[PDB]
């Protein structure tokens, strides 16, 4: 327990876990919704997927 | 305060493409947002002040 | 999705074909000389490791006396000699039906497309070696490397001055690269071989020979089953959705 | 190669278990 | 709020390694600038033999 | 607009600024599963009771598909929704002094 | 149970096990108890407390 | 083309004239607000002499 020639400094990063509050003022974002698509990817002898 | 309520639309906005949409759609791959109403402005009421 | 996989269809006696063993190992095939319509003398890894000389516990358990198959390969001395015992094992695939007769038995393989079974509207299966006698030669050797689609199992047999031995290789770079990466693997155990290279003459020069099983679906990684016979205790690594496509033996040194 | 492997072993040397949650590294 | 101690030995695992003592980099980012500082120091600096 | 100002500064002409917002596209998917054996008796129509059991719970099996795909749009919109407000939100302590 | 004369004080201060270190075993995974024996009788590896 | 390159011309003449009346009454009330200002004293000094 001898003191070296020289000091230090210790940083470290920490995580905190947030529950936020968001606001939003009305007509703020305009949404343009078009029409969803229907493909077949997978043929397999079991089941066909979508 | 005991409002928990709202009056609201219950369906979206249409847009769809008309036929004088199209026509730019398909000669120049241009189409403008209600293309009617720039026509109403520029060839019926010339001045019609801001 | 693929069009439906090229069974084939074998006889083994059953002496030297245990029905114990699971569904999915694969199975390699010896070429007799003058009868070979009555027995394929088909092979398995551990019995190949028997044939050869807590693994050998289980080939001497399932496997007992094994002058039958000293019958069956008859010049295997000889073929150690000459590097030609690798001419003869070819690889089949794994193991799907085993029809039980007393005398024959029935062995249905794939030779060829996705691993499947044939009675209902083709239920898969899957392929399983033993971890022991097995290298992932991904984990050997290690900007960041890129993520490819599809992996591939080599197998090469090595004749070591404890006689050959076999091993499987999973990796997915590349065929160009993995004959390299093999020799950088196989570096120090031919430190080991050229003890008594000098009297011996030109033909002993080979150290061994590596085809290319097949083509399985990639960025998955494998599992760790084992074997629930009686005394077994024995890891195994599983993988699925396996499509065979063997290969020639290509020679290295 | 001594020397290294010494002053290796002596200071420098998965989890198996953690109770207070995910460790923070602290540079000096 | 479990006390804990940070001590010298704690401390060793960055302070035991090599690019601590080895000087060539700092030379180098010192010397691969433009201007270094006024040349004109001379003393001791090499041993002069008689 | 501007001030006229009695000051000997000088005065500024007329000023307009041209402004050019663009658009954000963005991409959804779902998966959903079909069994052969299910999608067989969907063709023919049932005669013997039994079939018409098996029939009545493929159609409910593949509604139920139906359902889950179109319940699955649903929260991909709200989710989108959501996050395209949450991309451009900037933080209280930056944004009051802004204000 | 006896104990060192210099263990120490604030170690008795807070809730601890009597032994010396802590003997959570929900903090390793299921089934594995080699991992068990690293969190409780393993001197190589630090204790999960201190 | 010329017509509508004319109800573009009079339309800018018409704002840049609108500018201009409308640059003239925030004149006025900076004016006015700078008169106020100007013989304003502060509270403090006012407040004793009230």
């Amino acid at each position: 327990k001898i003191h070296p020639g020289v000091a230090m400094t210790v940083v470290r990063t920490d995580e905190i876990l947030s529950e936020n509050i968001l606001f939003s003022s009305r007509a703020s974002t305009s949404m343009f919704i078009g029409t969803p698509n229907v493909s077949r990817r997978e043929a397999r002898v079991d089941a066909v997927t979508f | 305060e005991a409002d928990n309520q709202i009056m609201g639309p219950s369906s979206y906005a249409s847009f769809v493409v008309r036929g004088e949409n199209l026509v730019t759609a398909v000669s120049y791959g241009r189409v403008m947002r209600t293309f009617e109403h720039f026509m109403a402005r520029i060839v019926d009421s010339p001045e019609k002040a801001g | 999705g693929w069009r439906p996989p090229v069974f084939g269809d074998f006889l083994i006696h059953a002496s030297s074909f245990n029905n114990a063993e699971a569904t999915g190992t694969p199975l390699f095939q010896f070429k007799q000389s003058d009868p070979f319509s009555g027995v394929d003398a088909v092979f398995t890894p551990l019995s190949l490791f028997i044939l050869m000389n807590g693994l050998t516990r289980m080939a001497n358990l399932l496997y007992d006396s094994p002058a039958t198959l000293a019958d069956l390969v008859p010049d295997f001395g000889r073929l150690v000699a000459d590097r030609r015992f690798h001419n003869f094992i070819t690889p089949v695939g794994p193991l799907v039906e085993n029809i039980k007769s007393t005398y024959l038995n029935k062995i249905t393989t794939v030779v060829h497309g996705p691993v499947v079974s044939k009675a209902i509207p083709r239920s898969t299966v899957k392929v399983t070696v033993p971890q022991e006698a097995f290298v992932d030669l991904d984990a050997w050797l290690s900007g960041l490397q890129p993520c490819p689609a599809d992996a591939r199992l080599y197998v090469a047999l090595t004749y070591e001055e404890a006689g050959p031995r076999f091993t499987f290789f999973q990796s997915s770079r590349g065929h160009c690269q993995i004959m390299n990466i093999l020799r950088i693997y196989y570096s120090p155990s031919i430190m080991h071989r050229y003890a008594v290279v000098q009297p011996l003459h030109i033909e002993e020069l080979t150290f061994g020979a590596v085809a290319c099983l097949g083509t399985f679906s990639a960025t998955d990684g494998w599992r760790r089953s084992a074997f629930n016979y009686r005394g077994s205790s024995l890891p195994v690594v599983e993988i699925d959705s396996f499509y065979s496509n063997v290969s020639d033996w290509e020679v290295i040194l | 190669q001594q020397v290294n492997d010494y002053i290796k072993a002596k200071v420098g040397a998965g989890a198996p278990g953690l109770c207070h949650g995910q460790q923070a590294t602290c540079e000096i | 709020n479990l006390l804990l101690a940070f001590n010298l030995q704690n401390a060793l695992k960055v302070l035991c390694h090599p690019r601590l003592h080895t000087p060539a980099h700092t030379l180098n980012s010192l010397n691969a600038a433009p201007a270094p500082r006024d040349r004109r120091e001379t003393y001791s600096l090499q041993h002069r033999r008689p | 607009p501007t001030i006229a100002h009695g000051d000997g500064r000088r005065p500024s002409k007329q000023r307009t600024f041209i402004v050019v917002k663009n658009c954000h596209k963005h991409h959804i998917s779902t998966e959903m599963e079909l069994s052969m054996l299910d999608l067989e008796i969907l063709h023919s129509i049932p005669e013997t009771p039994v079939e018409y059991a098996e029939y009545v719970g493929a159609v409910k099996t593949v509604a139920s598909a139906l359902q889950f795909g179109v319940d699955a749009l649903e929260r991909g919109l709200i989710n989108t929704v959501l996050s395209v407000k949450l991309r451009h939100a900037p933080p209280m302590f930056i944004l009051q002094t802004l204000a | 149970i006896v104990t060192p004369v210099t263990a120490d004080v604030a170690y008795f201060q807070k809730s601890n096990s009597p032994r010396g270190r802590a003997a959570c075993v929900v903090s390793c995974e299921n089934y594995n108890q080699e991992v068990a024996e690293g969190l409780i009788y393993d001197h190589s590896r630090p204790d999960a407390a201190y």
